[PDB]
């Protein structure tokens, strides 16, 4: 069972950035497709920038967990 | 000012006029960070969003 | 207007726990700041790291709610 | 705030009592800074052979040096 | 042309609601003539900076057409941002009211 | 027959957790201000951040309730 | 249609959580006033600030309950 | 009606969140008074102010339960 | 295709139950950094280990939601 | 047999209390490592013992769930 | 025939409280150990004594569920 647990954890830590880049991207794409005016767009630019920072955070977290999970003593 | 018994204000103004006479030479100012970057980002997004 | 709406509504019950966790996070940041202000940028940093999980989880729940509202 | 900054409670208490004494009224403030002037002369040794000698008349420079 | 970044920053401050309260407080004991003269003086200071500094100084954007290209780019930016947006809205309006090309239709034959 | 109303009212119920989080956050703010009254702008700023997150989630859940009601 | 009562009552369930948050906030006030009885004013200020949002949430919950009731 | 009775019971469920808020507020008052008896009256006034908010929400919930019960 | 959706929505509760616990862990990290800023590392390691555990539980519940949602 | 999927979901909801427990445990561990750091070797050991229990409980909450999803 | 599985799941949906209690036990153990290491043997002795009840309760919380899965 430990192998299954470990592979589950590893794959989640590997796909976390892909999710942050893809599915939240699809949500932003929906909002872009639907919005027309200028006020909402002005306010939505900051959401996009927040998504940028959030993606870099998820990438840092994944780097940390992957260097933990791929570190061997010998 | 101390050498001619004048006012430091007047000497400052004279120096400034004489430096402006040769304005090709850049002058050294205190560094200040940029300002209003977030608002400028929003406006530039609005710009590209409507302009492109 | 059937069972999909009910499921997508029941999916939203986790947002309460997520909000409680966020409240705990930022209350700890507030207390640490009031105690030792001179490490604000550190506490804030760790808080953001925590949000990097909590926010993500909540968004997941919201997405799965919409997925069960339009499955 | 002091064990993190590498500072002692006695140093903090003295350096804050100084500011409090600065926030006094002149008739009592005169007697306060009077009774709380400073004059010391530290003399550091290392198996004889004095390394240094230095005077102190201020609390902050006394705690710093 | 110069200080485009400062102009963007000015617009951002103007759109900020905190600055609206700040301007409300600054408007105490103030006249419309004073405000108008201040704005006119600011614009004159900008154009005078140009007229003076172009004699001896060159910006990063200097080119064989000089400031003509910068002013053309300002115009083109304004056009694409404002006028083409208005054209888009007018197009959708006409298409909903008459159909595409409805404003150029011929008169009804008699 | 009225299942959309059920779904909306069940989705609304995260307001409880949202309000619990807000109360914990502002309680931390009040305590940290009673302790360190010279530090209120940083505490208020972090409280505003947390309140923004929590109100974002609350308006999300309210919007989803309205959606399930008027789909 | 009595069914639309249920939805409203369910939405009213959130009010319990809201009250919990209010309680926690006021407890933090009643403690802070004892911890630093010199001020007693900027804490009531932050209390009112938080109670604004919490009262808003309660008001919209009540309104949505009545809406799903009558409709 | 059965729907009316179920709706009333569901509304009754909200009660108890108010109880937790009331308990936390009173416990805070008891501790604050014990720690600083000097401010006993001020604590009572503050608690009374909180009492109005909690009492108003609790009665409002019971009123809604009765209204749903009798349509 | 409604019972599967309801089952997954009901399984999604552990996300909210886990966000509480992540909040407490990172709150403890914040408070420990406020009480001993000389030790930033040796607190984040334990924080990340416990967070990894709770993240694994989150993975479990989300995995089982998707499982019952498509099987 | 959708009720199988429901039973499984219900059997997994307890993870929300489990993870909370684990969080509290590690929170206390971090606090100890921030107060008396020189005895991490003790605190971590005790924490591991607690996890050796909690882990097991969680494994049960998985296993029984899958059993009710198949049998 | 899934009603038995549903009942077993419901009866198994109370181990979360046992887990929270155990977490509080070991959190207090770790805290009081960092406060006073020399008394560990008693803090542990009582912790184990508490487990001697909590684990037993959890055992019932499993056993009866298993029984309800078949009978
Ligand atoms: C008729 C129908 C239509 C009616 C509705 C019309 C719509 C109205 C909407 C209101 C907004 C209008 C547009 C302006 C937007 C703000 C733009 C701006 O200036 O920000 C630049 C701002 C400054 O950045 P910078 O220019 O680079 O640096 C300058 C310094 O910061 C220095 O800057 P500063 O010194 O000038 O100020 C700093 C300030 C910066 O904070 C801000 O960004 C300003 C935001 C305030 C918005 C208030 C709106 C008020 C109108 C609505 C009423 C709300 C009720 C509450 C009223 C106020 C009481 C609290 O604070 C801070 O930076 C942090 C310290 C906190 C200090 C305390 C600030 C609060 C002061 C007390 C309130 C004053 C009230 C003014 C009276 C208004 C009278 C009309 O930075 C930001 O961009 C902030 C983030 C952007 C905000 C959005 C965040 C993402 C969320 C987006 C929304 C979600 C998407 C949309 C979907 C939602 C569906 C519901
Ligand atoms: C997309 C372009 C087409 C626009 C839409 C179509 C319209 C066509 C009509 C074109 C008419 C143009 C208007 C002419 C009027 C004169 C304007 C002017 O000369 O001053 C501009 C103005 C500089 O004013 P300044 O008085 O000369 O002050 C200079 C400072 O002291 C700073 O001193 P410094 O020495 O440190 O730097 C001087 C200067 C030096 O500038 C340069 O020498 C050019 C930079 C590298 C050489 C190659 C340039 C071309 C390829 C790389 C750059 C791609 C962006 C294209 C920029 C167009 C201008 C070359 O630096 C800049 O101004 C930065 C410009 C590059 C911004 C890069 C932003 C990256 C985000 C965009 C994603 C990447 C590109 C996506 C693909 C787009 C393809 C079309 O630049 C600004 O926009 C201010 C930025 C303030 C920060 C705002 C927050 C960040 C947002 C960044 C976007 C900024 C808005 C522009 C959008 C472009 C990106 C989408
Ligand atoms: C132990 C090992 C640990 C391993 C850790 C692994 C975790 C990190 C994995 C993230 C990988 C994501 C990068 C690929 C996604 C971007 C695709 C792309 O480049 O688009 C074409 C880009 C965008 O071009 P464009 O958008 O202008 O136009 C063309 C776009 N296409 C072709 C897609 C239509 O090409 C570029 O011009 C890039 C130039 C800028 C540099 C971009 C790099 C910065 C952004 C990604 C950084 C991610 C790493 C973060 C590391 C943090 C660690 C501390
Ligand atoms: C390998 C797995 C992990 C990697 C993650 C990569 C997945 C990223 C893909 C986008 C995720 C969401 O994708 C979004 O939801 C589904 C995906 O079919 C689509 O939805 C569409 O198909 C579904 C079928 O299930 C229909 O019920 C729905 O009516 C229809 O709109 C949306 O058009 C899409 O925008």
């Amino acid at each position: 069972r430990f192998y299954f647990m470990y592979m589950a954890r590893t794959t989640f830590q590997a796909v976390r950035p892909l999710l942050a880049f893809s599915v939240f991207g699809e949500v932003m794409k929906l909002v872009l497709a639907t919005m027309s005016s200028g006020l909402f767009s002005f306010l939505f630019s900051f959401v996009l920038a927040f998504e940028v920072f959030y993606f870099f955070l998820q990438c840092y977290i994944s780097y940390t967990f992957l260097t933990m999970f791929f570190t061997v003593l010998f | 000012a101390v050498l001619f018994d004048l006012t430091e204000e007047d000497c400052y103004k004279y120096c400034i006029r004489q430096r402006a006479a040769t304005p090709e030479e850049l002058v050294e100012l205190k560094y200040t960070k940029p300002k209003n970057l977030v608002s400028s980002y929003g406006l530039c997004f609005l710009g590209v969003w409507f302009g492109l | 207007a059937g069972v999909a709406s009910l499921s997508a509504a029941i999916a939203l019950m986790s947002v309460g726990g997520v909000a409680q966790g966020i409240g705990s996070l930022f209350a700890a940041l507030v207390s640490g700041t009031a105690r030792n202000p001179s490490i604000k940028e550190d506490l804030f940093t760790y808080t953001l790291i925590g949000m990097g999980f909590l926010e993500f989880l909540g968004i997941i729940c919201v997405l799965m709610s919409a997925v069960l509202l339009y499955s | 705030m002091w064990r993190s900054s590498g500072v002692s409670f006695t140093r903090y208490a003295s350096e804050m009592a100084a500011l409090l004494r600065q926030c006094l009224k002149e008739p009592y403030r005169t007697q306060a800074m009077q009774r709380n002037q400073i004059h010391l002369k530290e003399t550091v040794y290392q198996q004889g052979q004095v390394l240094t000698r230095e005077t102190f008349n201020d609390i902050k420079k006394a705690f710093e040096a | 042309g110069f200080h485009f970044q400062q102009y963007i920053a000015m617009a951002g401050r103007a759109i900020n609601p905190v600055q609206w309260t700040r301007a409300w407080r600054r408007m105490e004991g103030k006249s419309a003539t004073e405000v108008y003269r201040d704005a006119l003086a600011w614009t004159n200071n900008q154009f005078a900076q140009i007229s003076r500094a172009s004699q001896y100084r060159a910006w990063w954007w200097q080119n064989p057409l000089g400031m003509g290209l910068v002013l053309y780019g300002t115009y083109k930016a304004w056009h694409m941002i404002y006028m083409v947006r208005k054209q888009k809205k007018t197009a959708q309006l006409v298409a909903a009211a008459y159909g595409q090309g409805g404003q150029w239709l011929n008169p009804v034959p008699r």
